[PDB]
């Protein structure tokens, strides 16, 4: 049960903050410190900062100081990170781990938490539209569509998460609208197609959008 | 200031070849090295620290030697499921330099297989909001190279449509790919025949999937 | 146990 849960993903504008959390579970919070790491889409991991979760005193690289406060709240379980001045470099997935010392120099990461998106611009949130693929072409392919949506993420499930053979969900699709788009499709047995349903589940925590779309033979 | 050079950038190899990655630190930071696995659309993972030390869970075949500024990764034999990317890291104490290595892209080399290839209609709720949207799918192929023409009438498609490609699959190492056509809805019941080209390596001959409107 | 405390003085090794 040891892992590290991080806050969501998150739209801000240029020149706002925003304050992304990490809870420690299955383990004591306080016995490992805990480090940040970033990655801009498409690109490497950089190291940010670690914090002691005892005292709370952090320590970054030159480029996090002071835009960028490491802080340990009120909660034993709970560490956080937050940027003000949000700038269109600091989009990025910002992962949450726990540090190790395998002595001087020798430090390692051993948990790392699922990370939080933090997208900037000043747009507001849209959700997307899913839209069928239907079959119709000794095996059957079908799909959703989900088309017209900002910022990232959406996560595809099919049949609340009973069917993942076969299921192929395509990396999003930056359009020229600026709006994002992507497809998950799935390969099925032929001979189901009118004998058993399949439904995706989109989501998109940002603009709080669920969608249940039945795909299904025109 | 202090960097990690990371080689070769990105490398293909078949199954069971050994795979090498090396990390030089443009200077000496400490004897401490550490490697990280990122599989496609999930978080970084530990695999080794101290240089040589497997996390708990990771498999013999990764391998970790090194001292100075000169540290290596090895895989003994190129799983499927090794399908990755693979980041260095030094970790300065005083000055707070934990600089990482640029990254290496594993991808694995196996035979030829040809698409399988779907073609979608747009769905009739989407047409009544003003857009249509042809999806032209290429399903467990490999090598990722292909290249898919839209064709609508017979006349030759460029400028409205976009692929998307999936990560090659941990268990198959083949991809897929998604080629969507976008059309106004005046410009999509313009046209009868909409169809994909499709040529690949591990087709003879390019394949064309196609459809008229109606059904 | 206190492994964080030992962070802190790898910082003052000069
Ligand atoms: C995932 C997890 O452990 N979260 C806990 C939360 O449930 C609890 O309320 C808080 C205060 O104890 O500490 C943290």
């Amino acid at each position: 049960q040891v892992q590290l849960v991080q806050s969501g993903s998150e739209l801000k504008k240029p020149g706002a903050s925003v304050k992304v959390s990490c809870e420690a579970s299955g383990y004591t919070f306080t016995d490992y410190a805990i480090t940040w790491v970033r990655q801009a889409p498409g690109q490497g991991l950089e190291w940010m900062a670690w914090i002691n979760t005892n005292t709370g005193n952090p320590t970054s690289a030159q480029g996090f100081t002071g835009r960028f406060v490491f802080s340990l709240g009120t909660s034993v379980n709970t560490t956080y990170l937050q940027i003000r001045s949000l700038r269109a470099e600091d989009t990025a997935v910002y992962y949450c781990a726990r540090l190790r010392r395998g002595g001087y120099n020798n430090y390692y990461m051993d948990v790392w938490g699922t990370g939080s998106m933090v997208t900037v611009s000043s747009a507001s949130t849209k959700g997307p539209s899913v839209f069928p693929l239907a079959p119709s072409s000794g095996t059957a392919a079908l799909g959703c569509l989900v088309k017209d949506y900002f910022p990232e993420p959406v996560t595809v499930s099919w049949n609340s998460g009973a069917l993942t053979s076969g299921v192929h969900t395509f990396p999003a699709v930056l359009q020229s609208s600026g709006l994002y788009s992507l497809s998950s499709v799935v390969t099925v047995p032929s001979s189901s197609l009118g004998t058993q349903t399949y439904i995706c589940n989109v989501n998109h925590k940002p603009s709080n959008t669920k969608v249940d779309k039945k795909v299904e033979p025109k | 200031d202090i960097q990690m050079t990371q080689s070769p950038s990105s490398v293909s190899a078949s199954v069971g070849d050994r795979v090498t990655i090396t990390c030089r630190a443009s200077q000496g930071i400490s004897n401490w090295l550490a490697w990280y696995q990122q599989k496609p659309g999930k978080a970084p993972s530990l695999l080794i620290y101290g240089t040589s030390t497997l996390h708990r869970g990771v498999p013999s075949r990764f391998s970790g030697s090194g001292s100075g500024t000169d540290f290596t990764l090895t895989i003994s034999s190129l799983h499927p499921e090794d399908v990755a990317t693979y980041y260095c890291q030094q970790t300065n104490s005083f000055p707070p330099k934990w600089p990482f290595g640029q990254g290496t892209k594993v991808e694995i080399k196996r035979t030829v297989a040809a698409p399988s290839v779907f073609i979608f209609p747009p769905s009739d709720e989407q047409l009544k909001s003003g857009t249509a949207s042809v999806v032209c799918l290429l399903n467990n192929f490999y090598p990722r190279e292909a290249k898919v023409q839209w064709k609508v009438d017979n006349a030759l498609q460029s400028g409205n449509s976009q692929e998307s490609v999936t990560e090659q699959d941990s268990k198959d190492s083949t991809y897929s790919l998604s080629s969507t056509l976008t059309l106004s809805k005046a410009d999509y019941e313009k046209h009868k025949v909409y169809a994909c080209e499709v040529t690949h390596q591990g087709l003879s001959s390019p394949v064309t999937k196609s459809f008229n409107r109606g059904e | 146990k206190n492994e964080q405390e030992l962070l802190e003085l790898d910082k003052w090794a000069s």
